[PDB]
């Protein structure tokens, strides 16, 4: 008993025995010198916690698949990890709080792990549907398009529960206010919409610019505004209330990751080839508001902004991590906040102008 | 280096009681006695003796002699923070929020 | 800065009290060591039995030999020295 | 076993110069020091000051215990993890 | 609220010591009280009662080191936080 109590003491002992005085650069290279960053995400339960996923090309190293966890104040290397020879992608976390971890395996299967613990088609996207009464539903879009969904209280999780929806696109974005409705850009050059009641209830398509779209998001503000970006480097403001898109904006690198910034400004960002092109439509026109190449390592991979501080974190194609801070571009604080609904009305005016 | 900076220092949020005391153990100014005058006297005397012990150790067998205390800031988390900053004549202490 | 608050000795023995107290302060950081320094010093120079208490919040009532008692403040320490036996 | 794991991880932690695992007594179980007498004077007198420290942290009130004593100096870093039976001290570079 | 901490003497003198420290509290029971007057009273009472060379000491945080005759020493605590030592030499 004395050994175990000394162990419990020594645990937190080491924990804040690593944290020493610093100015606030965490450039993680745990193994991942031959890996490639596939995703970066943050945690709401722990606003100072971030989880990254990478894919490796060299098997002569530690293990296969990747899920790494670490906090902002913790040592540069990933503090906690999950060890196995299983390639793991499609990563998401428990919606209420970080208690369960869900992953969509490469062979169409799905796995779930207790965080408080030591098919001829892959899955493409994954999402939790938070039902506070109990466990929280799971939706996985496969690489053919078809959607699956289920949830089970026993997490050792059994995919016996299942439901299937006739889905054609790969990255399904869901309606923030009404989660049952979803949309997607298909390779056929359209953007389909539907919902959870029937997979065939509402099978028309959004035709803002009518291109093969491979990315969708939603303006994390008052309206029911979303965005869809195509292989043809085109970005598209799908206002849910419209069938014709608002601002058919247009820029190279729109195939790749897009995002709404965690600021009051409706800032947009695209990023490939160690280069980010950034839009602040709240202060200027649709031309790019900023652009930055990075010489740290080539071919920047996935990124992450947190609302708290502009310590923007990014990975590289070499598997490493890095971060920089440009605080002067934090916020403008007058035009972004309450004039943003007026700005969306102004975008609709720009549509009337297009006509 | 003036009462203006001192007032700013009092305005530093999170700090509860400041205690500046001459090495003789005399709390000249304060913001802890402003809540309880029997606190900073005990604290100043006890911590002056503690700093004497710290001098002994900063001069005992591993710390080369001729090396002085520079700052001994301590923190009892969830209780308070207590900075000690030695001077040639003074000792700046502060009881802040941890 | 010694501050005599109640002494019985002659002025020379008092001066010796404050000098030995200053030396004990120069040498020993712990009150017990200071008091033993003073007590042994006086018990050795004179003969008999001395007792020294060093504190900060302290009252007592003791018997003591005539002109063999001091209660004072050296710096900010309460020194109560006396001879009994 | 966890004492082994933590000693191992401290050794893995670069910038450490002299490791010092003691018990609650003045017994250095393992030490990455060039001379042992130096570590002896410390691993003996520092527990004395640690008894003084627990004394005063309780003199406040029995509300907290001395969980750590991690000091940083100009030259190095004296990490001290008070433990039930042990005490985990390491001399590191203050990075 | 007497809380005896270290006893050396006989239980009768125990009881009388408690009674005397109590009476001293009542002699000086007011925010203007000083522990010194109660100390005078304790020592002088135990002199005129059980003989001279008594010694009374009152406080809450301090460190004594004194010589005492056997079966003539007491130290104790109060819920009012009064640590009281008495001893004969």
């Amino acid at each position: 008993s004395m050994y175990s109590t000394s162990f419990k003491r020594c645990c937190k002992i080491m924990e804040r025995m690593v944290v020493q005085n610093d100015q606030e650069y965490y450039w993680s290279q745990g193994d991942q010198r031959k890996k490639n960053v596939t995703s970066i995400c943050w945690n709401p339960l722990y606003p100072d916690l971030f989880a990254v996923s990478l894919g490796s090309y060299d098997f002569t190293k530690q293990r296969m698949g990747l899920i790494c966890l670490y906090s902002l104040k913790n040592t540069t290397h990933p503090e906690y990890a999950f060890n196995c020879e299983a390639g793991v992608m499609c990563l998401d976390f428990h919606p209420k709080s970080a208690a369960l971890l869900a992953v969509g395996l490469y062979d169409g299967t799905v796995l779930v792990y207790d965080i408080r613990n030591k098919h001829t088609d892959p899955v493409w996207q994954v999402k939790w549907n938070p039902d506070t009464s109990k466990n929280y539903n799971f939706y996985s879009i496969s690489s053919d398009g078809r959607v699956m969904n289920w949830i089970l209280m026993k997490n050792k999780n059994e995919e016996e529960s299942t439901l299937i929806g006739l889905a054609c696109g790969l990255c399904f974005d869901f309606n923030k206010f009404e989660p049952h409705i979803f949309l997607v850009g298909t390779e056929e050059g359209k953007i389909h919409k539907c919902s959870r009641a029937y997979s065939g209830q509402y099978q028309e398509t959004y035709n803002g610019h009518l291109l093969a779209v491979y990315k969708v998001k939603w303006n994390n503000f008052h309206p029911r505004t979303f965005i869809s970006a195509s292989a043809d480097w085109t970005v598209r403001i799908w206002d849910s209330k419209y069938t014709s898109q608002i601002i058919c904006f247009d820029l190279s690198m729109m195939v790749v990751d897009a995002v709404w910034a965690p600021y009051s400004s409706t800032v947009f960002a695209c990023a490939t080839m160690d280069k980010v092109q950034v839009y602040d439509l709240n202060v200027d026109k649709l031309n790019k508001l900023a652009e930055q190449k990075i010489v740290k390592q080539p071919k920047l991979t996935n990124l992450s902004f947190n609302y708290k501080d502009p310590i923007l974190l990014v990975g590289d194609s070499h598997g490493g991590v890095t971060l920089v801070k440009l605080s002067p571009n934090l916020c403008k604080s007058g035009p972004e906040i309450k004039q943003t609904e007026d700005k969306k009305a102004m975008e609709e005016f720009k549509n009337v102008k297009i006509e | 280096n003036a009462d203006d900076q001192l007032k700013q220092l009092s305005a530093l949020e999170g700090a509860n009681g400041y205690v500046i005391f001459n090495e003789s153990g005399i709390p000249l100014k304060r913001h802890e006695k402003s809540i309880s005058h029997e606190k900073a006297v005990h604290i100043a005397a006890l911590v002056s003796d503690l700093w004497n012990v710290s001098k002994k150790v900063i001069q005992r067998d591993l710390k080369t002699p001729e090396n002085d205390i520079e700052v001994i800031r301590l923190r009892t988390k969830h209780s308070y923070e207590y900075i000690i900053t030695q001077s040639g004549d003074f000792t700046m202490l502060a009881i802040q929020l941890c | 800065q010694p501050v005599i608050k109640n002494s019985d000795m002659s002025v020379e023995m008092q001066k010796e009290v404050e000098e030995v107290a200053k030396k004990a302060i120069d040498y020993c950081n712990t009150d017990k060591e200071i008091a033993t320094f003073i007590k042994d010093d006086f018990r050795s120079r004179y003969h008999g039995t001395w007792h020294c208490i060093v504190g900060r919040n302290f009252g007592s009532f003791v018997t003591f030999e005539r002109s063999y008692y001091i209660y004072l403040y050296v710096g900010q320490l309460a020194i109560l020295l006396f001879k009994t036996g | 076993s966890e004492v082994e794991d933590t000693l191992n991880r401290i050794k893995t932690h670069k910038t450490v110069l002299g490791y010092l695992i003691v018990n609650s007594e003045g017994g250095v179980v393992r030490g990455a020091f060039k001379d042992e007498e130096e570590s002896k004077n410390i691993a003996n007198s520092i527990p004395l000051l640690t008894k003084k420290a627990r004394s005063v942290v309780r003199d406040l009130d029995p509300t907290n215990d001395l969980v750590f004593l991690r000091i940083q100096t100009k030259l190095n870093e004296i990490m001290v993890a008070p433990d039930d039976e042990f005490s985990l001290i390491v001399i590191q570079t203050k990075g | 609220k007497a809380i005896i901490n270290s006893s050396d003497m006989q239980g009768d003198l125990l009881q009388e010591a408690q009674d005397v420290i109590q009476s001293g509290i009542e002699n000086n029971s007011a925010p203007v009280l000083n522990i010194e007057a109660a100390c005078k009273y304790i020592k002088e009472n135990l002199d005129k009662k059980f003989g001279p060379t008594w010694q009374c000491i009152i406080g809450e945080g301090y460190a004594y080191d004194v010589t005492v005759q056997n079966n003539t020493l007491l130290f104790m605590f109060y819920n009012g936080n009064l640590a009281v030592l008495i001893f004969k030499s």
